[PDB]
Formats: structure tokens, C-alpha cells, sequence
């Protein structure tokens, strides 16, 4: 169980840790987050109390590095950093832990959430679609745009999601075009899967990428690309069956955990209606469409 | 974006541009089977491709054949139409091919979007326009030919007979529109004013009847009546 120490709470903020959030009072005596589990990638993120305006946060993996969180007062923001020096880390935490001056990392024993939100998530796919190759931690806000969305505007600040585009020469076979506009089996499985991914978990990895991203900042473009990659599998008439499966137990516990009342803004009704009520995979997303009909009947 | 009465001078300006109109690509008869159940049987059809600047008409006939076998026709039906307007484009020469397609039915904006992917600078535009091009097939040589074609055809027309030697193109396109507009609310009585005087006749090579400039406004006026009256018969007015 790993520790990330805060150097002070500066500044009033709400402070998340995966799904999880806590409030933290103008210069509180805040030392940091401990009993982080080991083998997930987590998220450390901040929305400050006097400005909600700019979500931001940190993706890291605690097998990957010592990282700290220090308040910068030029920058206005809380940093994390890499602390090389491991004798002086693991001297700082056991102080404050022994001042009782961190909160827990509230796991419940039955609770597989995050888990479940991050299978296919990893830190190496994270920082190729995040650029920074400095830091071993990735960070995210809720204002960075994607390379698609530059393209229709600093490129250094953008999330390199893979461009999905229906009506585009990649989509589209010259000679196949109503065949692969109306099942997309083949941008699906040839271009994206065998020759982009390179398997399912990968693709898989980013589309839970894309939600967490849209859920805890409130990124546009990180919502645009999780539906877009939902409706490029719904949209695909020949999809393997292990991954229709797996994809039902994702997009679960996607619609589990998002919050009720931001279901307006993560939610396209054209896309879930389209996809649960039309598409090849209408029949095919059982979990999926029980709870979004029982949740959120309204969007359909 | 989408073309409108605002935007209406805009056809007659020196930009190339075609509208496609698919309504008679996919056309049937239905009828009772021997069981008493309802089948279809397909007539041939033609995509109306047309310069309005220029009245050039590219007729493509859609021969029965090319539904054999097929599933889903209406569908099938708008992606043969996009894929002929594309390979029309691309057997003209470049300084011919248009700088913008307005198709006359929104459905078709996607098929047309997607086979011309590798024309990106080619504009795809809807229109809000009630245009009347279905009335195409009550031209007598259109549908003749259209009817006598036993393979897949393209026929070449200038659907504003010599009119651009004295009018515009602008007011040519109104008298266009105007006369499929009749044709299309009340076939039997614009055919009748078109022909019921057996001293103007239709030249081989032309399309309507060789009226002069005067006789235009009595026909133009004679079309809008009939419009007139039709819409009173309807709503009874
Ligand atoms: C505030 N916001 N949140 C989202 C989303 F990520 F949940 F999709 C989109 C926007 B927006 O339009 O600015």
C-alpha cells in the first residue's frame, strides 16, 4: 500500500482520489493520501473552492515512482512531483503518518469499482496519449483539447487520442462505401484493432481513459472519443464475442459510477439510443442497457 | 451550408455546380400476386444531374438489372445515385467538375458525402428549396428514352432548348421550375397547354415546344393558372 504526501494545503480545495473526494480547508493540516493500492493506475485530482473553473489532476501508478504533491504559488495549482532521493520519502511519510496527518484510501474489501473502471488502463498508454515524457505522471485538466478537436491549439497540451472519423478515407474503402458506412466491421477490425491497437485491450484501455477523463474533469473531447469508440463497436456487425462481453461489463460499470446528476452533460442520447436500440449490438449489451434504462430512462 | 431563397442567385453565378435530384432512380409498380399477397416490379429509372447555369441535363438511366438480387432497394437506391454522381465527376475534365452538389432530398447528403471523400474541396450542400424535378419523367423524350433503354445509359440533354440565346439563366430556371412544377400538380392539363396549338411544335433536337418570346408569357401564365387552380381544387378555395 502506497503513500502520496503533501508537502501543505495552501489553498481551500476538493480533492479526489479515484472515485472519492474530500474537502480540505484553507491551510488544514493536510499531509496527504495513504494505503493507495498497489496495481491499479490511480487519480489524483483538485477542483480549488474559490475558482471550480480548470478540473485538473494527475494520472500515476505507485510502482512506477515516489510521487509527492506540492501547492506552487506562481502557478496556482497543487504539483505532483517525483521525489528521487527514496531514504528521505520514506522518512517523510513515516512522520506524517505517525502524526496521523493523512486520510486513507477508503477501499471497501468487497468493492471492485475501480478496478473495474481501469482493467485495461495502463501508465505506459496513458503518457503516449498525454505527452510529457519528463514526468513518469501524467496531467489532465478540463480544458485540454484532443488532436481531433485541433484539427477542426497547442499541440504540447492536447490528449492524442486516436482519431476515429466515420466519413473518412480511413473508414471508408474506395469501391466499399455503403458497405462499410452502414457496418463498420472493417474500420473496426482491420484499421483500429489489428492495425492501431493491435488487440482489444488496448482499445479498451483507452475508451476507459476517455471516460474517467470526461467524468472527473469534464473533458468534451475525452466524451466525444469514449462514444465514439462505443459507437464504432455497436456501429460493426462482425465483432469478436469475448469482446461484445467485455465491453457490456465496461460500459456497466461506467453508467454505475457516474454521478446522477451530471448525466445530462456525460451522456449523447443520439449515440446510447443508437447503440443499445438500433445498431448490429442492440441485442448484445444486456447489463448495459438494464441499467441505463432503470437509471437514466429519461435520455432514452 | 444549405441552399434557400436567400442564397438564390448564388445557381446562376460562374461556380459550377450540379443538383442531383434521385427521386426517379427506384421506381416500381405494385401489384396483387396470383396469392392474393402485394409484390413490386421495378421500372427503369435515371438520376437527373443538372447545371442550372448551363441547362446541361446528365441523364442516367438505371436499368431494372442493376436491382437484381438486391436487398434494401430504397437504400441501395441513394448509394447507386452517389456513386454514379462521383463517377460522372471523375470522368470530367477537372476544369468541368463542379465546385458544389446540392441534392434536392437531405437523405442523400451521406452517400454523396462518402463516395466523394477524395473530392474534399467539392461542397455537398442540402437545399430548403421545393424543387420540382420529379416531374422529369412528364418531359416525353426523357421518359422515352428512360423506357426504351436496355442497359445502363447516360444521355446528355440541355433541358433549356435554345431559351439562353434569349433569356437568362435566371429566368430560364424560373421557367423550368415553373413548367415541372405544373406537370408535376396536374400532368394531363400543363401537357394540354404545351401542345394544344398543332402549329408550334417540339424541334428533333429540342425538348419543349419552339414558342416565341410572346407566346412564352401566354404559357408561363396559362402554367401559373393551372397551378392556381389546382391548389384551389385541393383545398377548395
Ligand atoms: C462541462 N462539460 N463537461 C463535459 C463532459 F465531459 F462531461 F462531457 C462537456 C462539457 B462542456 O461542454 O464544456
Amino acid at each position: 500500500m502506497n503513500t502520496v504526501p503533501f508537502t501543505s494545503a495552501p489553498i481551500e480545495v476538493t480533492i479526489g482520489i479515484d472515485q472519492y473526494s474530500f474537502n480540505v480547508k484553507e491551510n488544514q493540516p493536510f499531509h496527504g493520501i495513504k494505503d493507495i493500492p498497489i496495481g491499479h493506475v490511480h487519480v489524483i485530482h483538485f477542483q480549488h473552492a474559490d475558482n471550480s473553473s480548470m478540473r485538473y489532476g494527475y494520472w500515476f501508478d505507485c510502482r512506477m515512482g515516489n510521487f509527492y504533491i506540492q501547492y506552487d504559488p506562481k502557478d496556482g495549482l497543487y504539483k505532483m512531483m517525483e521525489e528521487r532521493d527514496g531514504a528521505k520519502f520514506e522518512n517523510i511519510v513515516h512522520n506524517f503518518k505517525e502524526r496521523q496527518m493523512m486520510v486513507s484510501y477508503p477501499k471497501i474489501d468487497e468493492d471492485d469499482t475501480w478496478y473495474n473502471l481501469t482493467e485495461f488502463v495502463q501508465m505506459d498508454k496513458i503518457r503516449k496519449i498525454v505527452r510529457k515524457d519528463e514526468n513518469q505522471f501524467s496531467y489532465v485538466d478540463s480544458s485540454m483539447t484532443t488532436v481531433q478537436e485541433n484539427e477542426l491549439s497547442d499541440p504540447a497540451h492536447s490528449l492524442n487520442y486516436t482519431v476515429i472519423n466515420f466519413k473518412s478515407r480511413e473508414a471508408i474503402r474506395p469501391g466499399h462505401e455503403m458497405e462499410d458506412f452502414l457496418d463498420k466491421s472493417y474500420y473496426l477490425n482491420t484499421v483500429m484493432l489489428q492495425g492501431i491497437f493491435k488487440n482489444s485491450s488496448n482499445y479498451f484501455g483507452e475508451l476507459q481513459f476517455a471516460f474517467l477523463n470526461a467524468m472527473f474533469f469534464g473533458n468534451y473531447g475525452s466524451s466525444l472519443q469514449w462514444h465514439a469508440m462505443i459507437e464504432l463497436i455497436c456501429s460493426s456487425a462482425t465483432v469478436p464475442k469475448h469482446m461484445l462481453d467485455k465491453l457490456d461489463e465496461i460500459l456497466y460499470y461506467q453508467i454505475k459510477t457516474l454521478p446522477e446528476q451530471y448525466s445530462d452533460i456525460l451522456l449523447n442520447e443520439r449515440v446510447w439510443n443508437i447503440c443499445l436500440y438500433s445498431s448490429f449490438q442492440k441485442n448484445s449489451l444486456h447489463n448495459t442497457e438494464k441499467i441505463m434504462e432503470n437509471k437514466y430512462p429519461e435520455l432514452l | 451550408g444549405a441552399m434557400n431563397s436567400s442564397n438564390y442567385a448564388e445557381l446562376f453565378n460562374n461556380d459550377i455546380k450540379l443538383f442531383v435530384d434521385d427521386t426517379n432512380v427506384y421506381r416500381v409498380t405494385v401489384h396483387k400476386t396470383f396469392e392474393g399477397n402485394v409484390a413490386t416490379k421495378a421500372i427503369n429509372g435515371c438520376i437527373f444531374t443538372l447545371n442550372p447555369k448551363t441547362g446541361h441535363l446528365f441523364l442516367k438511366i438505371i436499368h431494372t438489372s442493376v436491382w437484381a438480387g438486391q436487398k434494401r432497394l430504397s437504400q441501395l437506391a441513394k448509394w447507386k445515385t452517389a456513386e454514379e454522381v462521383s463517377a460522372l465527376v471523375r470522368s470530367l475534365p477537372k476544369e468541368e467538375q463542379p465546385k458544389q452538389i446540392i441534392v434536392t432530398r437531405k437523405a442523400m447528403l451521406d452517400p454523396l458525402e462518402v463516395h466523394m471523400l477524395d473530392f474534399p474541396n467539392i461542397a455537398i450542400r442540402p437545399t430548403e428549396l421545393r424543387l420540382p424535378f420529379s416531374a422529369a419523367m412528364s418531359i416525353d423524350k426523357l421518359s422515352d428514352v428512360v423506357m426504351k433503354a436496355t442497359e445502363p445509359q447516360m444521355v446528355l440533354f440541355n433541358i433549356y432548348d435554345d431559351w439562353l440565346d434569349r433569356i437568362s439563366s435566371y429566368t430560364a430556371f424560373s421557367r423550368l421550375t415553373l413548367l415541372l412544377r405544373a406537370l408535376k400538380t396536374n400532368e394531363e392539363s400543363a401537357k394540354m397547354i404545351l401542345l394544344s396549338d398543332p402549329t408550334i411544335t417540339i424541334k428533333s433536337y429540342h425538348l419543349w415546344p419552339s414558342f416565341t418570346d410572346e407566346q412564352w408569357i401566354t404559357i408561363e401564365s396559362q402554367m401559373r393558372d393551372l397551378i392556381l387552380t389546382e391548389y384551389g381544387r385541393k383545398y377548395n378555395v
